[PDB]
């Protein structure tokens, strides 16, 4: 049920959304193990993602989590990189992309930091790097990252380091 | 898959010695998040 239209880089919803992308680009405290040495990125092709279900899917839990919090979803626009964003975006989000040993437990993790999500773009810690040259910081091959609309509600605050 | 702490719906990760970091969130149902945009890039080797 999943269609992807690509924006044209004239649309200014292009444009939007890749300057968060590289605007929210950091330096790392691995020194770019995981995810590779870049101060910013050449964006190949931005689609937008179009499936009714999974959408009715989010909208329907959006109004259950807002209706729990005084008429606030709290929603924001995050990233997220893992090796299965394609089979996210055609069956959706479910436990099988929860980071069982995350810091903050068994969930689905999501970064403001675009550059936070590309670490986990070829595996945890950047697994083994790119599948054809296994290269963490490989400069040739494409890589992809989710942008999500995220219902976060009533948020647990965690202090960490 | 675990639950979210009682009384509320997801875990924010607030960076608290690395000034630099912004937030990282966890969810914890599927249905909370929706994929909305694909981007395929490169990282760039810097000069
Ligand atoms: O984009 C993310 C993906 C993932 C991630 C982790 C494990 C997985 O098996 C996965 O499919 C995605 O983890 C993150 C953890 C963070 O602290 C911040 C962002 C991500
Ligand atoms: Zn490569």
């Amino acid at each position: 049920g999943t269609i992807l239209i690509d924006l044209s880089p004239d649309d200014k919803e292009f444009q939007s959304v890749e300057e968060e992308m590289q605007s929210t680009v950091r330096e790392h405290r691995d020194g770019g193990h995981a995810g590779g040495i870049f101060n910013r990125y050449n964006i190949l092709k931005i689609q937008k993602v179009c499936n009714k279900k999974l959408w009715e899917r989010y909208t329907h839990r959006r109004k259950e989590v807002s209706e729990e919090n005084h008429n606030h979803a709290n929603e924001r626009m995050l990233f997220h990189g893992s090796p299965f964003v394609n089979a996210i975006i055609h069956k959706g989000f479910d436990e099988r992309h929860a980071y069982i040993g995350g810091m903050f437990g068994a969930g689905i993790y999501f970064a403001e930091n675009s550059s936070k999500s590309n670490q986990y773009v070829y595996g945890i810690g950047g697994g083994t790097g790119c599948p054809v040259h296994k290269d963490r910081s490989c400069y040739i091959c494409h890589r992809q990252l989710l942008f999500c609309r995220v219902t976060l509600g009533k948020s647990f605050l965690q202090f960490s380091a | 898959m675990a639950h979210s702490p009682p009384g509320h719906h997801s875990v924010t990760g607030r960076p608290s010695v690395n000034g630099l970091a912004l937030a990282e969130y966890v969810i914890y149902r599927g249905e909370q998040a929706y994929p909305e945009y694909l981007i395929t890039y490169q990282i760039m080797r810097p000069e």
